[PDB]
């Protein structure tokens, strides 16, 4: 996995690859690693896929309860605090490496949250097995107060460096631009690897499979 | 704690504490619910004792989730308990099934909590009747849940002060094919039957629920509906 | 340790050695490896000395409670079952206790083998302890169900004396009991090396 | 990490490097390891990041409620005890050393070490993986009666010296000066660091 | 404590005619690093009792809190009764044994010195609950260097004066500074007599290095 | 009546009678006084002797709650001793947590909230006790607090609890204690106790004196026998 | 009457009637006397027999080598409170290897017996004790009551007709501190005798004696062992 | 309706007072202590000829040297009898010895005021035991007889009667009891006093008799033995 | 890792005669190859007719000793009599077995008089197994002392020898000789020999010097 984040002029941009590997075998070519927390708070997940899935789901749920009760738009520091304290109690056994990006009454913020419960507020960050490829691209060309198009370009380049450089990363680049007027979920913002077509003419003539038993159960009675 | 029930059967087979809780609801401010063909309206009398009350600080028409909403008649503090519990229950359903809770499922889970308070030790029942609205099967839902823990699906209904008369007005003014905008007009009209004084967009509260989810009407939207009378 | 017990025409014979070892050191030359629960109930002991003494005395207390509660003695099957359940309750804990619960109840002579695993077998011949294989060889060779009391006492004393000669963890004296219809009798407490010298002198 | 705290007449100076590293990987190169426990009480974080942040947060929460019930800002001794108690109660499960320093109306500027749940007041104290290489330096350069500016200079030179020898320390130097007047936060960038022999 | 952190070395103690004297250096080592060269490892318990501790300093500071609070509690009653050196020693044995038996020891070895009802008290307690009385005590590495010298003098003269005991202790601290690699030339000497508990320090021994030319 | 059996029951006029009845037990008890002066706090108790068979010092109504804190009680004595133990444990807990002596206002707030907790339920009854806490610190000065059965805690210059609470109050008001020392105030404390004591009704009594101030080094301790005898002789001679 | 059945209910007069009813249990039981000299603490008791054919109820119990008690009230509550005292004494010798100071044991009784007087459904201990002990502060006579209150006494008497014993003790308390053990026991027996009607007298069947002092561990004298003490006076 | 731990204005727990009253409804039992042994005798109070008298157990064996006679609510006694039997066997297990008659009486007496509502375990005692017990046995102090009531008060007795006609039977015991009397004379006096207070005419089925002597274990008298003693 | 045990040494021995019982021990307390104290006797008086010898890990010796003392008091209060030698032995087996999975590292030998006034010896292993003996050796030198006792007190391996009973005088000299021999060969036995003699009159104590190295 290569997940990255970046703080620009009017917001934050979260980036992620779309590959899920089951120990050197690509299981999913198109998985969503950018999760919703609140309308202006999103989260990239890396680490143990189930732990990242259930921890993001849990905090989005706690944040809906928090927003319903308070009557206010949720704060990025609250989602970090909730995540941190839950992860700390599990002593790293909940393997969720998260990049929390969002916009609140205090502006755009970006955080890296680790499985043990430690965190960091940063202008740019990268997590996952492909984090060093993404981080090299960010260190090489990040400049503060970038325009939306300049920051999106840097983010796509950073996630792409990880996709091509890391065996545990691949597929497409997903992105999420968060600004004061909401979030633009750019699923498949770029596909570094163009359609790998083939002359896959593998048809079987009906009857080539030898059958021993057959039973038909109709359902038209219920319909 | 007191481990014995505070609600018990009388020699005539009545749960007198639930009947007295219903009297608290009957004394409460009016509430109306109307299930239109393409949505649901919830309207309530939000009349305050003085001008000094900051009207926009507390609300009677409350969201439970993105597609479910609530209103009540009776005890305000008891209501808040049920809203917190209903919001919580709707999040538990969402974590498990990854799908917004069907209105009937939420009503059933909240009705169970209300029933507990009629049998559990050292507690009295809630002095609240709820009116829950929702949108889930490409269709609208309106339910009433009373202090005993019993629930009813309604096309239209009234609760609180002058509720028996509100239900008769609704009976003759309700049609299954009414549209949401017309149903908001009808809902305000049912409240106007028992409203004492002049009805402004600050002493009544309206909530709607359609394909786009549940939301409260802003005082500007309530003003535009009151302009029509 | 070497413990043996066998049913015959005239009841049940029960014999034990008396050695206790702390590694290769003989910590006790003469310990009693038989518990007398009541006049109609005996228990032979092998394994961890403290486990044997505590659990068999706990079975004895439970048997005593049964008599006070019912004005009747416990059966050999129920007493062996009680001990077996005590062992099951502590399985995996590292207890070491092999025993034979020998007695006479409403069903005649009874002999049960009970383990620290919870094994509980009824049968008419058993042998436990580090020297059990040597006792089995002798006991099996000279056994007949129709042995006279004196012929049975000779077989018991010989199986234990011969086990003590080959097994370094068995020795001391043979403590033998004869379980009759009217209760057990302690037959003898005989020095095993004197028995072996006597056998040798007859060659 | 290299953390340092110095007592002077009227307050304290605290400094830290800025490197957060997972082995050979620098995960964060600009981390501020000086955290406020109260208005005039700070702690310097070292060891496990998750443990250090957890302890600092619980101590800040405990001290906030303590300060409100007492109708006064907490004593630096109360803050140092609060930290020391958490670190000692959970000594087999926490791997962080939180140095606690600040100002009081009763004792003034004070520096406290809580290493492994112990408690000691020191004229100055150093901690972190980098402190190892500057023990001789702080023993040779420390002088009693230093001014607030002399303490900042000492902390900066010592931390820069450790940052250059220690793989686990680097980045910028963060300084904090706590006095009755308030707190002054200052940053010495990685280009503006004091230079010494480096071959 | 499963793994001690900042630790203190040997604690000495010897009974004399009219009281007890204990000695301990002011070092807290972190492995081989002499990390804290100015910490007191001696504690005044009450007017009759004093305590010195080898082992983990954090565990000693905890015991010092628990012991100090017990003394405050007792003094609130003001009922004519007070913990004897022997009762504090007894409590500390139970406390150490109890922690040992829970597999979470307080990582220390202590020397309790006392003077009550005309009798000198000297007692040892270790992290396992091993306790006893003797005319002289030496914990840690001092059991190998200092105890042979304390015993050599006590063999010739079983009852020493306060000055005789003091010179002997000072000679032991010098031998310990020379031969124990986890010691420091800064120590305290605490004395308990009818007058009470007095802790003196920081002290140093005059070293001699003339063997460097042999 | 009816509405007065449980502390979890309000009467129709907004009162909690079980708490008022607990206060009656304090009013029916002997008088205790506390006076805050320029350099400390002085306590005095009218300790009625119920039997000549008792030892002098028995049934003490002055306690050491911490080394720097003193407590003077009035009311049901077993309840009072139970409250001294709560205050002791509370002061000890503060030292374990923060490493220094509990500030008296904080100790009073903490103890008063245990007292308050016993005024809310049918499961327990309110304390039949009113007590004062006195302390002296260099950073805090002299401090005198008084807690009643309801759970109320206030700071005082002069204070009295028991039978002659109002009688002792008009005598304390006659003192300009803000500019007086502990050594002069002891005489005044013994004198006020002798005035309010009813010789006819409550035959004999033992005067109990405590103090904590600059003189004692901020330690709460008994007023030594000699100073007590001088204040006792002065109290008797002023009575004539 | 409505403020009558619960310890948690204060009456309008600031009284806890349930505590006052528990106090009566002490008054119903037979009289016991406790007194002390500079070296000894003595307990003397009137043992009550339910019939001529029944033995006289044990009034004196052993707590520790340095402490003993005399009871008056519910015997099951006396046994419960005695067992508490014995355990508290055992813990002190286990932890501190030193006898528990008598005044500190009495404080523990006061805290322990106060707890049930403030909780619903709970009741006071229906027993009063006289405690003889000897420690670093010399001999002691302590009194404990169902109210949870406790008293340090020069001498004391509790139980049926005990006011008679208190009148004797108040008169002779000037002599007590200088008495030798026989003179002290004699004074206790004369105080005990005052409670008894003019018809009956102290016999070696209804007399129990408990003694602890500078040279004596707590010892209980009951039938033939009582005879040396009963030869001193004849009404 | 007051609680179970309420005191009366006289200083006694009401529930204990009423449990003593409940014993005045039980069948009468007598115990006599003698230098030759202790005898226990009790009336069975048989309501129907169809009832098996052998199934009415009012004299039980606690241990070989200790016996127990009971009166009052007999189902309540079954719990105390078993707790006494368990204590003897726990004492034997730990100390390898028999208990004294006094220690067994005390062990059962420790359970006496162990009742209550608030601050109790899930299924703790809600009321006292409505039973009176007479323990009779031999130890190192010789033959001993002990009495016990619902209050937990236990005392040694030379002769004691419990039950419905306890007032009348104690009068007869007081006039007939001599300290130096023999076991045969104590057994006969018990049977005479029992015949006197009993509604039915006493026979070998209507009553229960048992002896514990120095040298003899606890012995329950058989019908043949009861008939041979009835003759005098 | 932390080991809750340590070996402190010490040898104990008990002999039961017709009307006496001897319980003896050395007074050395060791750790490693060093001496804690030369005055640590291992005999503990329990009652006027029973003493116990304890050897092994000293933290357990102190603890178990205090537990026995508390238990004797508890029994005297419940039963109104002191525990007999046999009752103490049966109870001690249960206290040791209560720790079957975290044993007390103590070798115990009880010596006193039974209820017939005859001498009684009772020896245990750390987990509670026991029996009554006529004589027994325990502790570091037990293997050295025991075979001599087997020979000289049990008369084993001797032909044509008078089986004369053991007199107190004869037993005292034999305890002195075996502890002199044990101190010569066992590094953990030395300094002094404490001998406790139990008779109807009571308990006498003797202390005899042993090798100091
Ligand atoms: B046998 O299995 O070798 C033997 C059993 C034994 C020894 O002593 C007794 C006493 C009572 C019952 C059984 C018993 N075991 C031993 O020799 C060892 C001595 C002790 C330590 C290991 C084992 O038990
Ligand atoms: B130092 O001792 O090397 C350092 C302290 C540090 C770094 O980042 C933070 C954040 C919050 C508190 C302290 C802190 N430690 C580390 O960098 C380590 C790497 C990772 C594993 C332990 C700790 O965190
Ligand atoms: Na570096
Ligand atoms: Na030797
Ligand atoms: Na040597």
């Amino acid at each position: 996995t290569t997940i990255a984040g970046l703080v620009f002029q009017d917001g934050v941009i979260l980036g992620a690859d779309t590959r899920a590997t089951n120990d050197s075998v690509v299981a999913d070519k198109s998985c969503e690693k950018i999760h919703f927390i609140a309308p202006k708070i999103y989260c990239c997940g890396a680490g143990v896929a189930a732990d990242a899935e259930m921890t993001t789901r849990m905090v989005a749920s706690k944040m809906e309860l928090h927003a319903l009760s308070t009557g206010r738009e949720p704060r990025v520091a609250t989602v970090t605090r909730i995540l941190r304290q839950t992860l700390f109690r599990y002593q790293g056994h909940v393997g969720a490496s998260l990049i929390v990006g969002g916009v609140d009454l205090t502006g755009p913020q970006l955080y890296g949250v680790h499985p043990h419960g430690s965190y960091s507020r940063l202008p740019f960050t990268a997590l996952g097995s492909g984090q060093d490829a993404a981080l090299a691209v960010l260190e090489d060309r990040f400049q503060p107060n970038m325009t939306l198009e300049a920051a999106q370009g840097l983010l796509v380049e950073a996630v792409t460096a990880g996709i091509l450089g890391d065996l545990g990363s691949g597929g497409n680049v997903d992105a999420c631009v968060i600004t004061k007027t909401g979030a633009k979920l750019l699923r498949t913002l770029s596909s570094p690897t163009e359609p790998v077509k083939r002359s896959g003419r593998y048809h079987f003539v009906p009857g080539t499979t030898a059958v021993l038993t057959q039973t038909v159960k109709p359902l038209t009675l219920e319909l | 704690g007191y481990s014995f029930s505070l609600t018990t059967f009388s020699p005539s087979g009545k749960l007198v504490q639930i009947e007295y809780a219903l009297a608290a609801v009957a004394g409460g401010a009016p509430s109306v619910g109307i299930k239109a063909a393409n949505g649901v309206v919830l309207a309530t009398e939000k009349k305050q004792k003085s001008i000094l009350y900051d009207e926009r600080s507390v609300h009677k028409v409350e969201p439970i989730t993105k597609h479910i909403g609530l209103v009540y008649s009776g005890m305000g503090p008891d209501y808040r308990v049920l809203v917190h519990r209903a919001r919580k229950l709707a999040q538990q359903y969402y974590l498990v099934y990854q799908e917004p809770i069907p209105t009937a499922q939420l009503v059933q889970r909240v009705a169970s909590v209300m029933q507990e308070y009629t049998q559990s030790g050292g507690v009295r029942p809630f002095g609240v009747s709820l009116l829950i609205c929702g949108w889930n099967e490409g269709r609208p839902y309106l339910f009433q849940s009373d202090p005993s823990g019993a629930y009813f699906a309604w096309k239209a209904t009234a609760m609180g002060k002058n509720y028996v008369n509100g239900k008769t007005f609704l009976e003759k003014r309700y049609n299954e094919d009414l549209e949401l905008e017309d149903a908001i007009h009808t809902a305000i009209l049912t409240l106007k039957e028992s409203f004492e004084g002049q009805m402004t967009e600050d002493n009544i509260e309206v909530g709607i629920c359609n394909e786009a989810g549940f939301r409260r009407l802003t005082p500007t939207e309530v003003k535009d509906y009151l302009a029509a009378i | 340790t070497t413990t043996l017990a066998f049913k015959f025409q005239h009841g049940v014979i029960a014999a034990v050695d008396s050695r206790a070892s702390a590694g290769s050191y003989i910590s006790a030359l003469r310990v009693n490896k038989v518990i007398e629960i009541n006049p109609y109930l005996l228990g032979t002991m092998s394994g961890c000395a403290a486990d044997c003494q505590y659990w068999e005395r706990l079975l004895a207390k439970e048997c005593r409670l049964y008599y006070l509660r019912n004005g009747e003695r416990i059966s050999v099957s129920a007493a062996s079952k009680l001990l077996s359940n005590m062992m099951c309750q502590y399985r995996g804990m590292g207890l070491s206790m092999g025993s034979m619960i020998c007695g006479w109840d409403k069903k005649g002579p009874g002999l049960y083998y009970v383990d620290e695993h919870g094994t509980r077998l009824s049968g008419n011949m058993f042998s436990t302890g580090s020297g059990n294989t040597y006792a089995y060889g002798v006991m099996d060779s000279g056994y007949r169900p129709n042995l006279s009391p004196e012929e049975a006492y000779d077989l018991g004393r010989r199986a234990i004396a011969y086990a003590t000669h080959r097994d370094s963890y068995s020795g001391g004296v043979v403590n033998m009991y004869h379980m009759k219809e009217d209760g057990w009798v302690k037959v003898e407490s005989t020095d095993v090396s004197d028995l072996l010298h006597q056998y040798r002198e007859a060659n | 990490t290299t953390i340092m705290a110095v007592e002077f007449d009227g307050g304290v100076v605290m400094g830290s490097d800025s490197r957060v590293s997972a082995g050979e990987a620098v995960v964060n190169r600009v981390f501020d390891k000086l955290s406020p426990l109260h208005e005039r009480i700070y702690c310097a974080l070292s060891g496990s990041a998750a443990d250090a942040q957890a302890v600092a947060d619980m101590a800040a929460y405990q001290l906030e409620l303590h300060g409100i019930e007492l109708e006064e800002p907490p004593l630096v001794l109360a803050a140092a005890n609060v930290v020391r108690n958490i670190s000692y109660k959970y000594r087999e499960d926490l791997s962080a050393h939180l140095m606690v320093a600040g100002w009081d109306q009763r004792e003034g500027g004070q520096v406290y070490g809580t290493l492994g749940g112990m408690l000691t007041r020191q004229p100055f104290a150093i901690g972190g993986s980098g402190s190892t290489f500057i023990y001789g330096y702080v023993d040779a350069a420390y002088k009693p009666g230093m001014s607030p500016e002399e303490c900042r200079r000492f902390t900066t030179d010592a931390i820069a010296l450790a940052m250059s020898r220690d793989g686990s320390s680097g980045g910028v130097i963060y300084l904090v000066t706590i006095t009755a007047a308030g707190v002054d936060h200052r940053v010495i960038l990685g280009n503006e660091l004091p230079k010494f022999y480096d071959e | 404590t499963q793994n001690p952190m900042v630790t203190g070395t040997s604690v000495l103690g010897v009974k004399f005619e009219g009281g007890v004297v204990i000695a301990a250096d002011m070092l807290g080592s972190y492995g081989s690093l002499a990390r804290f060269r100015n910490i007191s490892r001696i504690m005044r318990v009450n007017n009759s009792t004093m305590l010195g501790a080898s082992g983990d300093y954090a565990d000693f500071q905890y015991l010092k809190q628990v012991l100090g609070q017990m003394v405050i509690d007792e003094e609130l009653l003001g009922d004519g009764h007070s913990y004897s050196p022997r009762a504090i020693h007894s409590w500390l044995t139970r406390a150490m044994y109890s922690r040992r038996s829970k597999m979470n020891p307080l990582w220390n070895t202590m020397v309790i010195g006392g003077y009550a009802d005309g009798e000198s008290f000297l007692g040892y307690v270790d992290m396992l609950g091993v306790a006893y009385e003797a005319p002289s005590l030496a914990t840690g590495y001092g059991a190998y260097l200092a105890q042979p010298l304390l015993r050599e003098v006590l063999e010739k003269q079983p009852v020493l004066s306060q000055t005789e005991a003091r010179d002997l202790v000072e000679r032991c601290m010098r031998v310990l500074y020379y031969r124990d690699a986890r010691s420091y030339n800064r120590f305290q000497i605490a004395t308990v007599t009818e007058k009470g508990v007095e802790i003196e320090g920081p002290l140093s021994t005059e070293t001699n290095w003339d063997i460097a030319h042999m | 009546t009816g509405y007065d059996l449980s502390a979890s029951t309000f009467s129709p006029d907004g009162r909690v009678f079980q708490v008022e009845y607990a206060m009656k037990a304090v009013e029916n008890s002997s008088t205790a006084i506390g006076i805050r002066c320029k350099d400390g706090v002085v306590f005095g108790v009218e300790k009625l002797v119920l039997s000549k068979l008792y030892e002098e010092g028995s049934n003490k109504r002055l306690f050491n709650v911490d080394r720097h804190v003193g407590m003077a009680v009035a009311g049901l004595l077993a309840d009072a001793r139970s409250l001294a133990d709560i205050a002791r444990e509370e002061a000890s807990n503060f030292r374990s947590n923060f490493g220094y002596n509990i500030p008296l206002k904080h100790l009073a707030d903490r103890v008063a909230m245990y007292v308050h907790a016993y005024t809310l339920y049918s499961a327990v009854r309110p304390f039949g006790c009113s007590f004062m806490l006195g302390s002296y610190s260099v950073n805090d000065g002299a401090q005198l607090y008084m807690i009643d059965p309801s759970g109320v805690s206030y700071g005082y210059w002069g204070c009295a609890i028991g039978k002659a609470r109002q009688a002792a109050k008009t005598e304390i008001e006659k003192l300009q204690m803000k500019e007086m020392t502990c050594r002069d105030i002891v005489k005044e404390v013994a004198k006020i106790i002798y005035i309010v004591h009813d010789e006819v009704k409550d035959k004999a009594f033992e005067l109990e004196l405590s103090w904590v101030g600059e003189l004692t080094n901020g330690r709460h301790e008994i007023v030594p026998k000699d100073i007590r005898e001088e204040a006792e002789k002065y109290a008797k001679e002023s009575l004539k | 009457n409505q403020y009558d059945n619960d310890v948690t209910v204060w009456s309008p007069q600031g009284r806890i009637h349930q505590i006052e009813y528990a106090m009566e249990a002490v008054k119903q039981g037979s009289a016991t006397v406790g007194l002390k000299s500079k070296t000894h603490a003595v307990l003397v008791a009137l043992k009550r027999a339910q019939s001529e054919l029944a033995a006289h109820q044990k009034k004196i119990l052993h707590v520790d080598n340095h402490i003993g008690i005399s009871i008056a009230g519910l015997t099951a509550d006396a046994r419960l409170l005695c067992n508490f005292m014995r355990q508290e004494c055992l813990d002190s010798r286990f932890v501190f290897d030193r006898p528990l100071p008598v005044s500190r044991l009495v404080s523990l009784i006061g805290s322990k017996t106060q707890i049930p007087t403030q909780r619903y459904g709970r009741r006071p201990y229906g027993v009063g004790l006289l405690i003889a002990g000897y420690d670093d502060m010399g001999p002691h006579i302590f009194q404990t009551c169902p109210s949870a209150n406790y008293f340090d006494c020069r001498a004391m008497s509790i139980g049926a007709r005990s006011q008679s014993a208190r009148t004797y003790l108040e008169r002779h308390m000037s002599e007590f501190m200088e008495c030798n053990l026989n003179e002290l026991v004699k004074h206790g027996l004369r105080a005990l005798r005052e409670t008894l009607p003019a018809e009956q007298d102290l016999t070696t069947k209804n007399v129990s004696i408990g003694i602890v002092g500078k040279d004596l561990e707590f010892t209980i004298y009951d039938d033939d062992d009582v005879s040396p003490f009963l030869e001193g006076l004849e009404e | 309706d007051r609680g179970v731990n309420t005191f009366s204005p006289e200083g006694r727990l009401f529930q204990v007072e009423y449990a003593i009253e409940a014993i005045k409804l039980g069948s009468t039992a007598i115990g006599i202590q003698t230098s030759e042994g202790v005898c226990l005798a009790v009336e069975k109070r048989i309501t129907s000829p169809l009832m098996e008298p052998s199934s009415i157990e009012k004299i039980v064996e606690i241990d070989a040297h200790i016996g127990c006679a009971m009166s009052g609510l007999i189902a309540d006694a079954k719990t105390l009898i078993d707790k006494a039997r368990v204590e003897t066997q726990n004492h034997w297990f730990t100390y390898n010895e028999t208990m004294t008659v006094e220690s067994v009486t005390q062990a059962v007496s420790n359970l006496a005021l162990q009742f209550g509502e608030e601050d109790a375990d899930p299924g703790a005692m809600s009321r006292p035991f409505g039973v009176a017990l007479l323990f009779g046995g031999v130890d190192e102090k010789g033959p001993q007889l002990f009495h016990m009531d619902p209050s937990g008060t236990f005392v040694q007795c030379d002769a004691r009667a419990i039950g419905s006609a306890s007032e009348g039977a104690q009068s007869s015991l007081q006039e007939v009891y001599h300290k130096s009397m023999t076991l045969k004379e104590a057994i006969k006096s018990s049977l005479i006093i029992l015949k006197q207070v009993m509604e039915e005419k006493l026979n070998a089925t209507n009553i229960e008799l048992a002896t514990v002597q120095p040298g003899q274990n606890f012995h329950m008298f058989t019908k043949e033995e009861l008939e041979e003693v009835i003759k005098d | 890792r932390f080991s809750p045990y340590v070996f402190n040494g010490g040898t104990i021995l008990a002999i039961a005669g017709e009307d006496f019982a001897i319980v003896a021990s050395d007074t050395r307390l060791s750790e490693g190859f060093s001496i804690h104290t030369r005055d640590s006797p291992k005999c503990y008086k329990l009652t006027d007719k029973t003493v116990i010898g304890c050897s092994g890990f000293h933290g357990d010796c102190l603890t178990l000793t205090k537990i026995i003392e508390a238990r004797l008091k508890m029994y005297k209060h419940s039963n109104n009599k002191a525990m007999t030698t046999g009752a103490i032995a049966a109870m001690l087996s249960t206290i040791l077995y209560s720790r079957r999975f975290f044993p007390y590292y103590v070798y115990n030998i009880i010596g006193g008089l039974d209820e017939e006034g005859k001498g009684a010896v009772y020896s245990f292993d750390p987990v509670g197994s026991y029996q009554r003996d006529s004589f027994k050796a325990g502790g570091s030198a037990s293997a050295m002392l025991q075979p001599l006792l087997d020979n000289q007190v049990g008369f084993k391996n001797m032909q044509n020898v008078e089986h004369v009973p053991l007199s107190l005088d004869r037993a005292m000299r034999l305890v002195k000789d075996v502890f002199i021999s044990a101190a010569e060969r066992d590094v953990y036995t030395g300094d002094a020999l404490r001998i406790c003699i139990v008779t109807k009159e009571g308990i006498r104590e003797e202390t005899v010097s042993l090798r100091k190295d």
